[PDB]
């Protein structure tokens, strides 16, 4: 409100989804995620661990978008 | 106008082509791309369709059917 708001654009809600390892290699997964909107950051809770994501950096993208688009 | 940045991902869409794992959507490309691993490499599964069909059924899914969950 109006960050506030576009903050809460990204659910808050555990996502159950599929992440690859390695090139070959998937797994299900369990994670959280939180928006920065400000600078246009997302970061990830996988296993007890933070990763982030700058939407702004291709390689990013390409990296957190099969995660999103994989969940249920 | 100050931007969402999550704006211009919102009709991003998986593919496969082969075994090829791609992101289908994206406007600033003029071609498509790979999707990448955890570990930065291009996605490459024997299964793949099988894999996007046991996720979605036919239905097509991009980010934002993803976001208004």
């Amino acid at each position: 409100a109006i960050i506030r708001q576009r903050n809460d654009e990204i659910p808050t809600r555990t996502l159950d989804t599929a992440i690859f390892t390695d090139a070959s290699t998937v797994a299900s997964a369990q994670i959280h995620l939180y928006y920065n909107s400000n600078i246009g950051k997302i970061i990830m809770s996988l296993n007890g661990k933070k990763h982030t994501f700058n939407l702004y950096d291709d390689n990013d993208i390409r990296t957190l978008l099969p995660i999103l688009l994989l969940s249920k | 106008k100050i931007p969402d940045p999550i704006d211009r991902l919102r009709r991003a869409n998986l593919a496969c082509e082969d075994d090829k794992l791609m992101i289908y959507g994206l406007p600033w490309m003029t071609t498509q791309t790979s999707a990448l691993s955890i570990n930065s490499k291009p996605i490459v599964y024997k299964d793949c369709a099988k894999l996007l069909r046991s996720i979605n059924g036919s239905q097509p899914v991009s980010l934002n059917d993803v976001l208004r969950r």
